[PDB]
RNA sequence: CACGGACCAAGGAGUCUAACGUCUAUGCGAGUGUUUGGGUGUAAAACCCAUACGCGUAAUGAAAGUGAACGUAGGUUGGGG
RNA sequence: GUCGAAUUUGGGUAUAGGGGCGAAAGACUAAUCGAACCAUCUAGUAGCUGGUUCCUGCCGAAGUUUCCCUCAGGAUAGCAGAAGCUCGUAUCAGUUUUAUGAGGUAAAGCGAAUCUUUAAAUAUGUAAGAAGUCCUUGUUACUUAAUUGAACGUGGACAUUUGAAUGAAGAGCUUUUAGUGGGCCAUUUUUGGUAAGC
RNA sequence: GUGAUUUCUGCCCAGUGCUCUGAAUGUCAAAGUGAAGAAAUUCAACCAAGCGCGGGUAAACGGC
RNA sequence: UUGACAUUGUGAAGAGACAUAGAGGGUACCUUUAUAGUUUC
RNA sequence: GAAGACAUUGUCAGGUGGGGAGUUUGGACAUCUGUUAAACGAUAACGCAGAUGUCCUAAGGGGGGCUCAUGGAGAACAGAAAUCUCCAGUAGAACAAAAGGGUAAAAGCCCCCUUGAUUUUGAUUUUCAGUGUGAAUACAAACCAUGAAAGUGUGGCCUAUCGAUCCUUUAGUCCCUCGGAAUUUGAGGCUAGAGGUGCCAGAAAAGUUACCACAGGGAUAACUGGCUUGUG
């Protein structure tokens, strides 16, 4: 028979997420050398829907 | 249907038969009439069939009482015999 | 059926040439002897891709087999086969009827 | 009778005629002439030896052969380097 | 593979066309009974028009 | 009341080849086949030719092998002339 | 039918043939989709259908045999033509007559048995001579007690009434190949069937 | 897979398909190991997964 | 998906066998021992 | 930072593998007796009533003896119902089985000896192309069995009981070949059997399509030959 509907999703064809609207990764900070031996001071500027 | 034989080449196998009935179409003729009026042991024409072409003496027919040698590379038990009835020779060339 | 051990029958041996004392056997099957010529010729046309390439025999019919008898001489040890008819039960020697 | 014909391939592609077989020969009768006036007082082939053929069958027989060899040429007198500029084929094997 | 083949299982478990590892033996015939009354251009079965010796 | 045909002109279907069988014509005949090739030329024609080679003159064997007159190449029977 | 939203639509862009895409009909993918279109392999294969082009002369069929995963077809045999060859009255014949065989059907019979005691008509086998008969004795490793016999002969004897009738555009022999291998009807016999253009 | 809501979903792990924290010497390839032989070669012992055996599962196919 | 071979090295322990290195020791033998070695799990 | 001689990657090997690829998915067939079958033979139908894919070292051979099925008249037990015995008994019994033949000093029943159910290859009969397979009959050369002897015996009293090519395997010979020349293993040959194709003159093989495609075939009912009506 021809292709099934799951096999058809790893192509990446129109099943592509959806990605004009969101803000960014959200991802902790990079571990540095401050972060790894002490601490770093910052300000949270908006809390802002995704 | 028998055994097979791998690399078969017909050089091994060349070996042409010549009857008793010829035997004397290898003289030519004006060759021929002379030692027919001869029995002559003294002088026997020589025969060599190999030079001719021809591989094997077999005895088909009967020859003449003339005394005649022959060599040949091959002969037969009754080619060699029915020359020495007529006092001739076979000398195995090869 | 039912067979003596011991049968009399004619002989030939380049000495014998007559009817002289026998020993009864029944015939088997030799081994396979996967070097024949058979043999090779198959496991060669097999290798490869293509699958199965001879015919593979499947519609059985037949329940017997003929009996094969090879008698072997006492004297000249010459041996030499001889065949019965299809039989389902085959014994040999005892129970004399 | 049963008689082997084989023409199951594409075979009509592959068929070579030969009607330059009278023309090839006027246009090699003109090599013959070209070379025997580039070549002009030799004589447009070398000296050949004589050979006994092999293979029982033809053993009876003699054969112009290739070249003469290293022995024969030495024999005779003369060197194999001054031997092939005389007009005369040498063979070393 | 190897293992799912007609001659390789009915060697673990110890002739009719279309025996498997389903159904059965018995119920290849007896499943064909529902295409079985044609006739092929052989009468068809249980017609088959002749008269027989009623003795 | 099975299928094709409205009418006219022009096209339109057992062909060529390789290997053969029976038969017939011609050449030579224990031989035969010049044309792969060479020589020559009024130039793809014609004419000439070497050594080979193909088939034939011996068969039978799976083979190693062996290999055809007792005799007016025989006796009997029927035979054209 | 629906008409403020799972709405409608322009442009841009993404997915391409055993692949796409599908709120799922095997739908749609340039009037083409249970597998697009284009060119090549390609003049693919057909045991099936249709067609096959001038005239006269002579001869002239088959639907049947056995085998085949054979039943719309092949191979084989039969029937047919052509080429002729050896010879020339000749061996003969879809026929009768004389002689002698084999049959078990209709009838007859159950005071025959339980399915034949008897036995036609029509059909059928073989003879009607020269490759014969007769006489005599030659050969042999067979045969006999034995040259006894068998078989083949040497030699001798018997002509066209030489062994019934009628007839005989010759008789014998060999190659070679075509088409056919779907049949059907009537008298008489008979099966199956109530009977049937069965 | 099923198809809002209200309401209700009983029994069977034998087959079939899954599954495993199970079992262990039943079958069991190549490679390697041992033996015989002049050698090619042959017979052996051993042998992973799977299979086989044991356990689970029915809002898994199902049989109700 | 599972096994073997290759990629693929180096250590310290352990369990063996040999090569070597002396002593003893009833062409040898063989219980012993050292070391500097080559390898087997 | 993590991990480390394991993973990864390469090559072979087993397991799984309609997710995918290619293809297939037969049309009283081999036989023997009776009858249909119409006085040689051959002769059909999805005619017909029945058998076979076996069985037996004797149920094969040879020789000697003997008479069966059945009835009548009788013998403690014992009767219609064992054994005994006589009279009649053309087979009314029996022979491995279907069926048709044939069989009485036997082809049946009992005893005596045995392996001819063997070796070598031809001729012939049946189906038939007068090919094969099967089965059968009569001889010749051996070597045997048996019988006092003639004779008989090449399987079963006659008609049914079965199998090519390639491949595998044994027996025969102790032979032939391995092609540079030998030895020893190994392999291939010539001769004669076996292992089997029951679609039995011999392919290795599951379904569905109403989504269907193609090349072709075949329809049309209602006049059999007085064919149909009211009386089982």
């Amino acid at each position: 028979g021809r292709v099934i509907r799951n096999q058809r999703k790893g192509a990446g064809s129109i099943f592509t997420s959806h990605t004009r609207l969101r803000q960014g990764a959200a991802k902790l900070r990079t571990l540095d050398y401050a972060e790894r031996h002490g601490y770093i001071r910052g300000i949270v500027k908006q809390i802002v829907h995704d | 249907v028998g055994m097979r034989y791998f690399h078969k080449q017909q050089a091994h196998f060349w070996k042409p038969v010549l009857n008793l009935d010829k035997l004397w179409t290898l003289i030519p003729e004006d060759k021929r009439d002379q030692y027919l009026k001869s029995a002559s042991k003294e002088t026997a024409p020589v025969i060599d069939t190999l030079a001719a072409g021809y591989g094997k003496i077999l005895g088909k027919g009967r020859i003449p009482n003339v005394p005649v040698i022959v060599k040949a590379r091959f002969v037969s038990k009754l080619a060699e015999e029915k020359i020495r009835a007529a006092g001739g020779v076979v000398e195995l060339i090869a | 059926v039912n067979v003596p051990k011991t049968r009399k029958t004619y002989c030939k041996g380049k000495t014998c040439r007559k009817h002289t004392q026998h020993k009864v056997t029944q015939y088997k099957a030799g081994k396979a002897s996967l070097f024949a010529q058979g043999k090779r010729r198959y496991d060669r046309k097999q290798s490869g891709f293509g699958g199965q390439t001879k015919p593979v025999f499947h519609k059985k019919a037949k329940t017997t087999k003929k009996v094969v008898l090879r008698l072997e001489c006492v004297k000249c040890k010459t041996r030499a086969q001889l065949t019965l008819k299809r039989c389902k039960h085959f014994e040999l020697g005892g129970e004399k009827k | 009778p049963i008689l082997k014909n084989h023409f199951r391939k594409h075979w009509q592609e592959r068929v070579k005629v030969h009607f330059d077989q009278a023309g090839k020969k006027v246009s090699r009768r003109n090599a013959r002439a070209t070379r025997a006036a580039k070549i002009a007082p030799r004589p447009l082939d070398l000296l050949r030896p004589v050979v006994r053929a092999p293979t029982v069958k033809y053993n009876r027989k003699v054969r112009a052969g290739r070249g003469f060899t290293l022995a024969e040429v030495k024999a005779a007198g003369l060197t194999a380097a001054y031997a092939r500029t005389i007009g005369i084929a040498v063979d070393h094997r | 593979g190897t293992g799912k083949k007609e001659k390789s299982r009915r060697i673990r478990e110890g002739r009719v066309k279309g025996e498997n590892f389903y159904r059965d033996s018995k119920r290849v015939k007896f499943l064909n009974m529902y295409t079985s009354g044609k006739e092929i251009r052989r009468a068809a079965s249980f017609q088959d028009s002749t008269i027989p010796d009623a003795r």
